[PDB]
């Protein structure tokens, strides 16, 4: 039972000491680990102290840790792994951040969310508050077509009835004469959009003058605009849901023990197979049998299924969905579980965008109750978890135990003459509604 | 009051080529106070060392832009990777003048990475152009798997998404393979004969001694390859007639030094007369964040139009790359290139000389070979599609009608049951009824043979998910049509808009609707 | 590389108080917490064995006696009490720079 | 238990090539890295290269490169020692050492008898 010399390598902004990283059992093999701590790192210092690592122990691994926001960082690893032949992980900050293409040759793998599974998390929101029309605003942003493309094949194959009305691609310099008409075309209620972050604060900026934002227009953005969350722009609404990672929850000392946890099951499931582990090179100066890609796909621990897709990221991420609330600040809503979702806000509430300039009253609070041919109240389907195309939701508040008053807003499908009469009022008034059964007592009496 | 430009050339030659170059463009603008500088070093065999050799040596002379020459080794490309990604850190502009690889195109890896000679996939616009000069519509793509083939596959489809039509197939090998000939069979059942191949010298080696095995190269083959596969083993194992592609002063390196030295000096220039401009971090250590203006310089660059260069105007694209490139279009005519057009920077502008393709026909070939033997599939309907039991060994007993026409009668090969009560026993049976009539009537007219086979299960056909990778799949008749088991659907099929999306129907054979069948 | 030196070359003690070697390197060879230094011990005719390693621990099959102390680019060796055991020679290796090298040997009597 | 064993010694005129066998009895062979060390008439020691089992690896001293080379079999678990032009200086005791992969240093611990050479 050989060891592991395993290196740990993390900044000095987190309150981690080098006393905890060297003290820090369950893992399959014994793993002596290496640490020092450095504050903001360069092209040069990287390297150097990376060297300096590999001569006079037989390192077998790295786990590197940042902290600053700069994207050369997690290139120039890679470029370090495939020179040296070294299991690179990334774990917070700048390593963090997830690269498209890496080289065949490359053992750098990432902890973090790609594209495609920002692009699920966001439909999944979208179907679970049933919002079944919206557009699509992507600029020439490096990836965009990669999204648009995801996008349309998975509407495509869905069972919820998508109506995609338009995909937008402003090419020019907001010059006013294209991007303006573009612009007006949009008349939905749901927008997803994809830009940069200084992008972002322009068409946000064109879309409030246009009126675009307001009680209604819900802005779902992904984890590239709202990027650092120390600083917020003064363009972006009250209200503007978007995707990110757990930064909240998911402790330094956790991402830690699971990257140790990773590199020994791999290296013990390896040892099996052929009886010898992989090692470094002898030096970075002078001047492959067998690597660890296929014994990365399948590893288990602790029940968490910690298993690397095919291409370089995690089949089962942590995503956190959050908002920016009336103080300006990101405050959690829901997280992700395994495959589904989770919401604590059951019924979505109403933000004030900006300073509430104009304040609403088209929403109103309708009451009534189940007297068939009139109104009928039926469950909702599970087989798409939606209610049937030809009914409205409604919700009925339902007490768990007599013994306590605490209950839960059961969501329900309701139709008949009066459903279709309040449809048609809807339609032509221009209003919009919130229908929930009473629960008191029958219609009326003093 | 100094500007530096750095340079990591292959050559001393060189290096004072580029020195020489820097001082006469001193002049073209004056040399007032404002001063250009150069500051050269060579190319090292190792990455590592390369790389803090570049930071130490240029940037602690607070260069304002690097030049890379790409030396000729056993290595390949990506000799640039440890300059770009080094320089990219601070958002100091690099200019490429040699490297051709695609991966140099996507600017969320390689953040400030220009070049002057443009890569491996505008070919895919080259082949298009000649593809509507000499009308072929119909090719087989053959990609390597690998970044290279993915690119040129993209771009191609992107071209051919304007005209709304597909590509007939797109057969992708793996590198370094060794035996092919199950993809070339795959290859050499399709209709089309124009074969467009992407893939690295070793690998054309092989494509091409798999093809001279299976004799492919006959009459009606017309092959289009890139400039990869007309160089060394694959130019010395190479079938006739094969037409090929070629960057003219592609390897000229004095040239392209010239116009990179030109093109960013005037660029420097028109930047001074903007202003908020900082200068470039000094020394690799002790600096974390980047230069202020790299990016208002970069994009200062972008936005040139140039006009007297080497070779022409040089204005680069919204990726970064080089813009109307004269190509020059080569015939393989005996085992020797020689010239038989030349690209224009948009247009084809063929040459004088004589085209001989593969076979040695003067003529241009055309490769579309429809297939005269059709595979019809069917069903057992109630008063169109009759099956009966053959009579003794795959023949059919001749009845009378009572209109003293003799019963037309087919062989149709089908199953007994389903899957769970018949795994699997295939018999020859007998079929006649309407749809048996119309089918002969159209072969007929039409000079066509045929072979009739019923259907595996007994749908007609819909649309239903499977459990993994959640996606939606046809069964049935459909299924089987799509799948390329089929080419025309004899059969009483119903036209709705679900179907008519992937299939195109005909005019209607017959006129009726739904009804409601009772017991009385 | 790193060259050891091992002073005195020769070394004459009386039997029962002390005895003290000491073995200077030319670099430091710290690393990252852990001074790399090992002592050996060499009977003739037989291969050495191996005595302290991390120039702090010791081996375990080994006498309390046998100890070893130092940090940066000097250490030291003192055994006590002297008994029939010390009667070989030691070496000291440094494992911080590849590749590896030994000292000049010290015997005692 | 690991338990390593050599050749006997060795006689022959200059000029000659001779092999130094190295048998591992006591783990699995394809694991752990094996060490040879040169020991002149009492007076120091040098380091010669090793040699991974497993994946074939080897890694040489700069004044014994191109004058010695070492060559492992898998099936017999042996390691050989590959001298030549032997000449004067050459007349060593030669062990082949194997570590124990627990401790973040490069100990020696297991070493063999060892062969004397004369010429
Ligand atoms: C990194 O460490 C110190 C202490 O945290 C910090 O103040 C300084 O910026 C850096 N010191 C050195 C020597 O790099
Ligand atoms: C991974 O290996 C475990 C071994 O217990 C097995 O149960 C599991 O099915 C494997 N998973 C895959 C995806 O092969
Ligand atoms: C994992 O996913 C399955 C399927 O949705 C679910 O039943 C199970 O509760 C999930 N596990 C956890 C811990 O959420
Ligand atoms: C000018 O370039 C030369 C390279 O030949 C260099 O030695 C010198 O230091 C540079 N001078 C300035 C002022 O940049
Ligand atoms: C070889 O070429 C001839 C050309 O006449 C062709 O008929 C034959 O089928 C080819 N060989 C094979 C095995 O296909
Ligand atoms: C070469 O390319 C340039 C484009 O800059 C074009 O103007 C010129 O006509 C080309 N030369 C030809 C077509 O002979």
């Amino acid at each position: 039972p050989p060891a592991l010399n395993i290196a740990v390598l993390l900044g000095h902004s987190h309150d981690v000491t080098e006393r905890e990283l060297r003290n820090l059992t369950g893992l399959p093999l014994d793993v002596n680990v290496v640490a020092l701590l450095m504050n903001r790192t360069d092209p040069k210092s990287l390297i150097t102290h990376v060297c300096d690592l590999m001569s006079g122990a037989r390192i077998h691994g790295l786990v590197f840790g940042d902290d600053t926001d700069q994207e050369a960082v997690a290139q120039m690893l890679d470029f370090i792994s495939s020179q040296t032949f070294i299991p690179i992980l990334g774990i917070h900050g700048g390593a963090s951040m997830i690269m498209a293409d890496k080289d065949p040759t490359s053992t750098f793998f990432q902890f973090g969310a790609s594209i495609q599974q920002q692009a699920t998390v966001m439909l999944k929101i979208m179907q679970d508050y049933d919002w079944h029309v919206f557009s699509l605003v992507t600029t020439i942003f490096p990836g965009y077509r990669d999204f648009i493309s995801f996008i349309k094949t998975t509407v495509d194959n869905s069972f919820v009835g998508w109506d995609m009305q338009n995909v937008i691609t402003l090419d020019t310099s907001f010059e006013d004469a294209k991007t303006q008409v573009q612009l007006k075309k949009i008349h939905s209620s749901v927008i997803l959009l994809y830009c940069s972050k200084d992008e972002a604060v322009l068409i946000l900026s064109e879309a409030r003058s246009l009126g675009l934002t307001g009680y209604d227009f819900f802005w779902i953005v992904p984890s590239l605009v709202s990027g650092n969350t120390e600083l917020i722009p003064k363009e972006f609404p009250s209200g503007l849901i978007s995707v990110s990672y757990d930064d909240w929850d998911y402790s330094l000392e956790a991402r830690v023990r699971d990257g140790l946890g990773i590199l020994t099951t791999a290296a013990s499931s390896m040892l099996e197979k052929f009886s010898y582990i992989p090692e470094a090179k002898a030096s970075c100066y002078g001047q492959p049998l067998h690597t660890l890609h296929q014994f990365m796909v399948n590893v288990t621990w602790d029940g968490k299924d910690l298993s690397f897709t095919e291409e370089g990221y995690q089949v089962h991420p942590r995503l956190v969905v959050i908002v920016l609330n009336k103080d300006r600040e990101w405050e959690k809503v829901g997280k992700w579980e395994n495959q589904t979702l989770s919401l604590r806000h059951a019924v979505w509430p109403r933000y004030k965008s900006f300073s509430d300039c104009e304040p609403d009253d088209n929403h109103l609070s309708i009451v009534t109750l189940e007297e068939a041919p009139f109104v009928i109240v039926e469950d909702i389907d599970p087989l798409t978890e939606t209610c049937v195309r030809n009914t409205v939701p409604c919700r009925k508040f339902v007490k768990i135990n007599n013994s306590t008053n605490e209950g839960m807003n059961v969501k329900k499908c309701c139709k008949g003459f009066c459903i279709d009469i309040l449809k048609k009022l809807s339609r032509t008034v221009k209003f919009t509604y919130d229908l929930y059964l009473v629960t008191n007592g029958k219609h009326g009496k003093k | 009051k100094i500007v530096n430009i750095g340079a990591v050339l292959s050559t001393r030659k060189h290096e004072q080529m580029f020195r020489e170059a820097v001082n006469q463009a001193n002049k073209r603008h004056g040399s007032w106070k404002i001063q250009l500088n150069a500051t050269s070093v060579t190319h090292k065999p190792n990455a590592i060392q390369m790389a803090l050799s570049v930071c130490e040596d240029l940037i602690s002379s607070q260069v304002y832009a690097i030049l890379v020459s790409h030396p000729p080794t056993p290595n390949d490309h990506f000799t640039p990777t440890p300059v770009s990604y080094t320089a990219g850190f601070y958002r100091i502009p690099v200019l490429g003048l040699t490297t051709r690889m695609s991966i140099y195109s996507d600017k969320s890896i390689h953040l400030s990475f220009l070049r002057t000679v443009p890569p491996y996939s505008h070919q895919s616009s080259v082949w298009f152009e000649m593809m509507r000069v000499y009308n072929w519509n119909h090719i087989i793509l053959l990609v390597s798997d690998d970044h290279e083939g993915r690119a040129a596959q993209k771009r191609l489809e992107t071209l051919l998404e304007e005209r709304e039509s597909k590509a007939e197939k797109v057969l992708q090998f793996d590198p370094g393979t060794k035996n092919v000939t199950a993809l070339l069979m795959e290859a050499r059942e399709l209709e089309a004969r124009v074969i467009i191949l992407s893939a690295s010298e070793d690998d054309a080696a092989t494509v091409y001694r798999a093809a001279a095995m299976l004799n492919m190269t006959g009459s009606g083959y017309v092959w289009l390859v890139g400039e990869r596969e007309i160089s060394g083993n694959a130019l010395r194992y190479a079938p006739d007639g094969i037409i090929g592609l070629q960057l003219i002063n592609g390897k000229n390196e004095s040239a392209h030094i010239s116009d990179a030295v030109g093109v960013v000096a005037q660029a420097v220039h028109e930047l001074l007369e903007k202003e908020n401009i900082t200068d470039p971090p000094r020394g690799c250590v002790g600096n974390t964040n980047i230069w202020k203006t790299g990016p208002l310089f970069k994009r200062v660059l972008m936005s040139s139009k140039y006009a007297d260069g080497v070779t022409g105007r040089v204005e680069f694209n919204e990726d970064g790359d080089r813009k109307f490139a004269n190509y020059s279009i080569m015939n393989l005519q005996n085992r020797k290139l020689v010239q038989v057009g030349i690209y224009n920077g948009t247009h084809v502008i063929p040459n004088d000389r004589k085209i001989i393709w593969p076979g040695g026909e003067t003529e241009k070939p055309r490769g579309y070979q429809m297939s005269t033997r059709l595979k019809i599939v069917t069903i057992h309907q109630e008063p169109f599609v009759y099956v009966k039991p053959t009579m003794s060994d795959g023949t059919c007993k001749e009845e009378f009608t009572v209109n003293g026409d003799p019963v037309k009668k087919v062989i149709c090969t089908g199953p007994n049951d389903t899957s769970p009560g018949s795994p699997r026993h295939t018999v020859p049976q007998c079929c006649y009824g309407f749809c048996i009539d119309l089918l002969i009537k159209l072969a007929r007219t039409m000079n066509f043979t045929y072979e009739v086979h019923l259907v595996a299960d007994g749908k007609f056909g819909t649309q239903e998910r499977v459990n993994n990778s959640n996606k939606k799949e046809w069964n049935g008749m459909m299924g089987e049509l799509l799948s390329g088991q089929a080419d025309m659907i004899v059969a009483p099929l119903t036209i709705n808009n679900e179907r008519a999306q992937y299939i195109e129907f005909s005019k209607p054979f017959k006129y009726q609707g739904l009804t409601i069948l009772v017991k009385k | 590389d790193i060259v050891l030196t091992q002073s005195p070359a020769s070394l004459a003690v009386s039997l029962g108080q002390r005895a003290t070697i000491s073995c200077r390197a030319s670099e430091s060879v710290e690393y990252y917490g852990t001074t790399l230094m090992q002592w050996y011990q060499q009977k003739p005719g037989q291969p050495p064995k191996l005595l302290i390693y991390a120039a702090s621990n010791v081996d375990s099959g080994v006498p309390a006696r046998f100890s070893g102390s130092g940090s940066g680019t000097d250490f030291s060796l003192n055994i006590h009490p002297v008994e029939e055991d010390d009667i070989a020679m030691y070496f000291c290796q440094q494992s911080r720079k590849v590749p590896s090298t030994f000292g000049g040997g010290t015997k005692l009597e | 238990q690991v338990q390593l064993q050599q050749s006997g010694a060795e006689l022959m005129k200059p000029g000659a090539s001779v092999k130094i066998s190295c048998k591992a009895t006591g783990y699995t062979f394809r694991s752990y890295w094996i060490e040879w060390l040169k020991q002149r008439p009492g007076h120091g020691l040098e380091w010669i290269g090793e040699i991974l089992p497993g994946s074939g690896r080897t890694n040489y001293n700069e004044k014994f490169k191109g004058k010695a080379t070492i060559t492992a079999d898998t099936s017999s678990n042996t390691a050989y020692m590959q001298l030549s032009s032997l000449t004067s200086e050459d007349s060593a005791v030669y062990y082949c050492t194997r570590s124990r992969g627990t401790m973040i240093t490069r100990e020696f611990t297991y070493w063999g008898q060892g062969a004397l050479v004369t010429v």
